[PDB]
């Protein structure tokens, strides 16, 4: 058949020794590096890591600890078991038979 | 979820209405902004899930998978734009559109309350994924890879549809919040055995379960880089996410029905890890590595313990970044030497010193060095399966040894030794490539500082 | 207590500082090996103080400074054990490592990656 | 592939090296080396070549029984402790092509001289290919031997990767 | 600006998405200040407990 | 392009009216039948979970 | 800074110095250097910061959850009641996890504090740890990853039936 | 004592009885082997030394190898199934009887 020959591979560095590898046009190439570095590293990674570091008591594990401290204090001051085996009051349960 | 659905949809007009030479800048920049806002999904509560509406919700399982999904889109754009540079403008925009449409289906899939809605979206991901592979793969057998990928999925997904519709008729609803309260035990009967298999086999194929895994290496060897990235990092986890949800309504039948799949997983992880020691295609080696890692996830889900579910969640996130990074590393070599043969280009640390460091870090996370979230997830599963049966520690420990062996074998073969004499086109690493590698590993390692956000609902 | 616990942690934090400076904050490539060797020699001195307090009165303590993760009923914290074995081993290890780095400054003098060699030893 | 003469001479050298590994001390080695030589000199003039092959075969059976299990190896020989030690520092010369212009500017004299070599290479290549065509029989080379240059101004065919190979101690 | 008008599309999509998420909560107010857990008396200047 | 949008909306609006009407009729039929046949739709007596027995299946 | 009843410590007994040597104690002079060179400048920075903090005193509160009916009082499939009971049970489950964590912290502090005498002197902590773990195990162990107040109740009723049978056979 | 070759330790060439009886047929075969090697060497060298070439010299032998290579199934599953099933039946039996110690076991 009639078909084009395979193109030869092109080295971005030959025309643009300063290439960042994003585009053959140097102005576009530089802009594309800047958005990736800014929106990728400066925003998402830096500010996103800061946002995660300061989440307000993620899934109440700090509240649970404070609440556990409040109950341990109360139960020991009143001679109660720290924890009971039964999760639910037996009086509210009607067993079969 | 509309604050994520709509701006994702708007990426399409952005790409089509951009100046010809700005399509990668604009799509990449704005997809990164969507990824930033995805962190608002971290408003999770200890008791209740974050229930937006009648259609969508987000708990601690879906949130990390959503963030990973939206993080992966800009990375795929960065990874794709070089080998698509000669493509004509319309076909470039169509390629970006497939990636955007994949994100749209994925974030809806991970947040649907009702299981039929999850099913339709779960199935819809097939279309852009198949089109990405068969249209933009390089080799002849991408056509076969598409058919294997398409028909493995539908061989399992059609029974799932029948089971889902059957469950709604019996229970009255498939809203996942309703199922949590109206779930009833599954008694022993041949009918329930096939209901169980219909509810599970579709997700097993996706993971993929050992013995249903041969589509995966075929798919990876044919896919373009973006295809492998999304496939390895997110699409496999659709099956993991599906199993974690649907096992709710399969007790207590999972007690004995899990055995044959646990055996396949426990033995399969050793088999696939060993196979990696003899793989000659770098992409095929990474594909088999995924099978081995996902075998742990299947075991974790099936034994259904709080520790195993936490490990499964961490493993799914950790594997997604690690495996995606490895395909990107493998692809960076390929874009120079145009071959996936692992033994072709050796001693690359001499020629590309900083890319050798990325290879080193990706390998270290792949073999689960403490305290990477890769090890955290693996360790939690190993902890929990020991209680399930102490003898499992033998298979778990042996798999750790083999994983270290093939992970470092990859590193030694490609990066160390002598360089191949006749390969004289190993040009210095581009800024784009270095940024791409660092945009995988840095967030992965930063997650070590705060693992709790990837441990899932059982945390 | 406060001198004992502060100085035992300073020993560890001091050793990591040459690794952090590799991020180029205040980095002198010209003699990085001398910099690494000096930190080892200073860490040895700082560790001899809590060792001396242990030898004197048998002072021992545990530092659980950072709560890293809680898995239901398993709380994981970064926790350091300044006891008999650590108080005696650390000064010895630092003293031996101090000699080896000084030896290394001569043995590996011609290695073009001598800087990386000292980072890896550290 | 090896002649009988080559096999005997290879065995003598191999036997002497293992004997030195055993003797260690120079005076002891000198004594036993001369005895070993006298064993080879005994059968030096054996003209019956079937007998000569028997002598060598038994000699190699003797060597295999008496060899040192841990013989001395020169440090940079294959199997020695410094073998390939410096390969990581060997960098092929084409890598300089990719240097940034600011890096090349640090060595203006070196890179001007490098351009002359690259010009010498380009202008010589066609004559090298032609010389090899003229001197290679129809079937192709029967051996790996390469010829010298035959005229003035010609370079020996296929010289670049020999002449410009990395230094043994490149850094 | 014909040069950069396309850069408001995804930001506007987010604002519209945010607004529609809020409008949907207005349809799910059947238990506002009525759950046994959180029900209370309204503060003097309060119309609704959340919106 | 304008007539394409207009034609779809015009036809779509009427199709949505009949759609919503047909579901209203279905519901009207269903509730009338339940009222006409109270013996087939008894108000079942509901137990609390303290009273109902559910087997426990340990996950060990 | 914390409740001494929740995280108790016994009164501390430090012996006085009793030198039997004329040589100076290096630790005593290093201690004085540490006070002058480390503690005082550290204390000066802290007091400046606290002075800024006193100009802006604002408060946060510990959230209080009213009690709602348990899963035992919920009619079958009544999701509105089940939901509130389920959420309450989940909050209690997290609290009980931290109660165990408090008791384990007490035990570990005693072990370190008592030194070579821990085996005898930490018996009271060991006993309290043993009991809370048993109660915690009874409530929550073996429920599985899909735990719920329903499954928790099913376990208690199974335990109650085994205890009723054993008492009857006696 | 003669050398016994093994799969992982070959017969030395100096001890191989076929290394000392080299006939005209054997020499002819060695020359044919050297000729094949030399022809491939030249074909490789004309590209490797070509100053205008930048890239990879594709090796059909390497391609054939990867192509050929890219082109005990229930027994261990059954074996492992009975190992874990037998272990878990034994363990479950003891817990129901109370004979398994789980005093401090509250993580799973
Ligand atoms: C020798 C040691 C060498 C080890 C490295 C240095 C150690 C430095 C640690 C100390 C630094 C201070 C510190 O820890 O910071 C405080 C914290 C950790 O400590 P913290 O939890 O106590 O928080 C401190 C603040 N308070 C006190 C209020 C709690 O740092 C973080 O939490 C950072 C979390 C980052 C994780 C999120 C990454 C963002 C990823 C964006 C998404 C895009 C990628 C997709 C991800 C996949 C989906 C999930
Ligand atoms: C053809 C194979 C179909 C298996 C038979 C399933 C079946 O027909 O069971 C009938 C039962 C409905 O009967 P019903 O009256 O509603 O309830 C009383 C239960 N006897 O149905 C049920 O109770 C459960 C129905 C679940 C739907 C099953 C879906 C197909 C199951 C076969 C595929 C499972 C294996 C998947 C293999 C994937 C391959 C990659
Ligand atoms: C088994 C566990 C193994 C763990 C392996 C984990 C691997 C991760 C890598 C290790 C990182 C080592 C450094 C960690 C210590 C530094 C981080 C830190 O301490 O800041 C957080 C701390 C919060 O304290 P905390 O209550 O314990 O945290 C609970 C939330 N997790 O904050 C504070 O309490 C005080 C913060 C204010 C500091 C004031 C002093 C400022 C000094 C100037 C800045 C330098
Ligand atoms: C009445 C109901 C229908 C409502 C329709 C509302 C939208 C109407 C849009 C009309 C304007 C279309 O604009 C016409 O098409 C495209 C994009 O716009 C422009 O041309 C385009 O070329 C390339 C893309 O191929 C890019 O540089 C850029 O996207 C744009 O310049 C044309 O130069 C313009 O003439
Ligand atoms: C990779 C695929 C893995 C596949 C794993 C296959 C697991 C096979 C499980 C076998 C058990 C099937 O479920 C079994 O069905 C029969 C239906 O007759 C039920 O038994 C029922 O029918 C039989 C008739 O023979 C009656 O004697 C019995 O009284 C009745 O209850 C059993 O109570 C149930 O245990
Ligand atoms: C709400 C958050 C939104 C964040 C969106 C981030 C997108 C960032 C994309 C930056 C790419 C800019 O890339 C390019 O830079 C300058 C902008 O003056 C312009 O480049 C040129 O355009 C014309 C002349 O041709 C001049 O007006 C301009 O001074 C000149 O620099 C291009 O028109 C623009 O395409």
């Amino acid at each position: 058949w009639q078909e084009d020959p395979e193109p030869e591979d092109e080295n971005l560095y030959e025309k643009n020794p300063d290439s960042h590898g994003y585009d053959k046009d140097p102005a576009v190439d530089i802009w594309n590096m800047r958005v990736v570095f800014f929106f990728g590293f400066s925003i998402v990674l830096v500010l996103g890591s800061t946002f995660v570091a300061y989440l307000p008591d993620y899934r109440m594990q700090e509240w649970a600890r404070r609440e556990a401290e409040r109950l341990v204090k109360y139960r020991e001051a009143h001679g109660l078991p720290i924890m009971e085996s039964n999760c639910f009051d037996p009086s509210k349960i009607q067993l079969p038979e | 979820m509309l604050k994520y659905i709509i701006p994702t949809i708007m990426l399409m007009p952005l790409t089509w209405l951009s100046k010809n030479n700005m399509i990668w800048v604009n799509s990449t920049a704005h997809s990164l902004l969507i990824s930033f806002t995805s962190l608002l999904l971290m408003n999770q509560f200890g008791d209740n899930s974050l229930n937006f509406s009648l259609l969508f919700f987000s708990d601690s399982l879906s949130t990390p998978l959503l963030i990973l999904t939206m993080w992966l889109l800009p990375l795929m754009l960065m990874a794709s734009q070089h080998h698509l540079s000669k493509e004509n403008l319309t076909r470039k925009k169509l390629f970006i559109t497939m990636l955007i449409s994949l994100q749209l289906f994925l974030i809806m899939t991970f947040t649907a309350m009702e299981l039929i809605l999850f099913y339709i979206l779960f199935e819809a991901t097939l279309v852009p994924t198949l089109i990405i592979i068969t249209r933009w793969g390089n080799q002849t057998e991408r056509l076969n890879a598409g058919l294997y990928f398409l028909f493995y999925t539908l061989a399992g997904s059609l029974p799932l549809l029948v089971a889902l519709i059957y469950i709604q008729n019996t229970v009255g609803s498939l809203n996942f919040l309703m199922l949590q309260y109206w779930v009833q035990p599954v008694h022993n009967s041949w009918s329930n055995v096939f209901m169980w298999l219909a509810c599970m086999m579709a997700f097993m194929v996706k993971m993929p379960l050992y013995g249903l895994h041969l589509w995966l290496p075929k798919a990876h060897v044919e896919a373009p880089i973006a295809g492998s990235m999304v496939l390895a990092a997110v699409l496999l986890k659709l099956g993991g996410y599906g199993m974690l949800r649907i096992t709710l309504i399969l007790n207590p039948m999972t007690d004995f029905m899990a055995y044959p799949f646990i055996m396949l997983s426990l033995w399969g992880m050793i088999m696939t890890s060993s196979i990696c020691l003899r793989q000659t295609d770098l992409k095929s080696l990474i594909a088999y590595s995924s099978v081995s890692h996902m075998a742990l996830v299947i075991v974790a889900i099936l034994i259904q313990t709080p520790w195993s579910y936490m490990g499964a969640t961490a493993l799914m996130i950790a594997h997604g970044l690690t495996s995606s990074m490895l395909f990107c590393l493998a692809n960076s070599n390929y874009e120079r030497i145009h071959s996936r043969t692992m033994i072709l280009a050796r001693g690359l640390q001499t020629l590309l010193p900083l890319m050798a460091t990325w290879w080193l870090l990706a390998s270290l996370t792949n073999l689960a060095l403490p305290p990477t979230i890769n090890l955290i997830g693996e360790l939690f599963v190993v902890m929990s399966t020991f209680s399930w049966s102490n003898i499992t520690i033998i298979l778990m420990g042996v798999n750790m040894v083999i994983t270290a062996l093939y992970s470092l074998y990859m590193l030694i073969m490609t990066q160390r030794g002598k360089y191949t004499y006749h390969i004289n086109n190993i040009s210095p690493s581009f800024t784009r490539e270095n940024a791409l590698m660092s945009l995988h590993i840095l967030p992965l390692l930063l997650l070590t500082l705060n693992p709790k956000i990837i441990l899932g609902p059982l945390y | 207590m406060n001198m004992f616990s502060s100085l035992s942690l300073v020993t560890l934090l001091l050793l990591t500082m040459p690794i952090m400076m590799m991020s180029f904050n205040t980095y002198k490539p010209s003699n990085y090996p001398l910099y690494v060797k000096t930190a080892i020699s200073y860490a040895f001195i700082t560790s001899m103080i809590p060792t001396m307090m242990f030898i004197h009165s048998g002072q021992e303590l545990i530092i659980s400074n950072w709560h890293w993760l809680t898995i239901q009923t398993l709380k994981l914290s970064l926790s350091f054990k300044m006891d008999y074995f650590s108080m005696m081993f650390i000064p010895v290890a630092l003293f031996v490592t101090w000699s080896i780095m000084e030896f290394s400054m001569w043995y590996m003098y011609s290695d073009p990656n001598i800087n990386k060699f000292f980072k890896y030893l550290l | 592939y090896l002649t009988h003469q080559q096999k005997v001479l290879r065995l003598y050298k191999r036997a002497l090296r293992h004997l030195e590994s055993w003797c260690i001390h120079r005076d002891k080695y000198r004594y036993f080396a001369c005895l070993l030589r006298a064993r080879f000199d005994e059968h030096k003039n054996e003209k019956d070549m079937v007998k000569a092959t028997q002598l060598l075969r038994e000699a190699e059976e003797e060597f295999w029984h008496g060899q040192h299990p841990q013989p001395y190896i020169f440090p940079e020989s294959p199997g020695g402790t410094s073998y390939e030690r410096y390969e990581c520092y060997k960098v092929p010369e084409w890598c300089l092509d990719d240097w940034h212009p600011s890096e090349k500017a640090m060595y203006p004299d070196y890179f001007a001289k490098r351009e002359q070599w690259k010009k010498l290479r380009r202008e010589s290549w066609e004559r090298e290919v032609k010389q090899l065509q003229e001197e290679t029989p129809v079937g192709g080379p029967r051996t790996e031997a390469l010829p010298p240059a035959r005229k003035q101004g010609d370079l020996p065919p296929l010289w670049w990767h020999i002449v410009t190979r990395p230094r043994e101690r490149p850094m | 600006v014909r040069d950069h008008w396309v850069h408001v599309l995804v930001p506007m999509g987010f604002v519209f998405g945010y607004y529609l998420d809020r409008k949907n909560d207005e349809k799910l107010t059947a238990f506002r200040n009525k759950s046994l857990l959180y029900k209370r008396e309204l503060k003097p200047n309060e119309e609704v407990t959340w919106k | 392009q304008l007539l394409y949008i207009t034609s779809f909306v015009f036809v779509g609006y009427y199709l949505l009216k009949r759609q919503d009407y047909m579901y209203a009729v279905r519901d009207h039929d269903m509730f009338s039948y339940i009222k006409s046949h109270p013996e087939d739709f008894p108000e079942k007596d509901k137990k609390t979970y303290g009273e109902v027995f559910e087997e426990f299946h340990p996950v060990r | 800074s914390w409740d001494k009843d929740v995280y108790p410590e016994p009164p501390r007994r430090t012996p006085a110095p009793s030198p039997q040597t004329s040589l100076p104690n290096p630790i005593t002079y290093l201690t004085k250097a540490f006070d002058l060179l480390v503690d005082r400048p550290v204390t000066l920075v802290r007091e400046f910061i606290e002075r800024q903090h006193a100009k802006n005193k604002y408060y946060y509160y510990h959230r209080e959850f009213r009690r709602v009916p348990d899963i035992t009082e919920c009619q079958e499939k009544d999701v509105l009641c089940m939901f509130e009971a389920e959420m309450q049970w989940r909050r209690d489950y997290k609290v009980d996890q931290e109660i165990v964590n408090i008791i384990q912290e007490r035990l570990k502090a005693c072990q370190q504090r008592e030194g070579e005498s821990h085996r005898q002197n930490c018996a009271k902590e060991l006993e309290q740890f043993t009991q809370v773990v048993k109660a915690y195990q009874d409530r929550y162990h073996d429920l599985g990853a899909h735990y719920s107040a329903r499954k928790c109740l099913a376990k208690q009723k199974q335990r109650m039936l085994a205890e009723r049978k054993a008492a009857k056979e006696a | 004592p003669k050398y016994e070759a093994s799969r992982l330790s070959s017969l030395p060439t100096t001890l191989d009885p076929a290394e000392y009886d080299i006939s005209s047929e054997t020499r002819k075969a060695q020359a044919e082997r050297l000729a094949i090697r030399s022809r491939l060497k030249r074909e490789y060298q004309l590209q490797y030394y070509d100053p205008s070439r930048r890239g990879v010299i594709e090796d059909p032998a390497l391609v054939r190898w990867t192509y050929a290579r890219s082109a005990f199934g229930i027994g261990p599953l059954v074996f492992w199934y009975y190992v874990f099933k037998t272990d878990r039946d034994r363990k479950e039996k003891l817990i129901q009887e109370g004979k398994l110690d789980r005093t401090f076991n509250i993580s799973y």
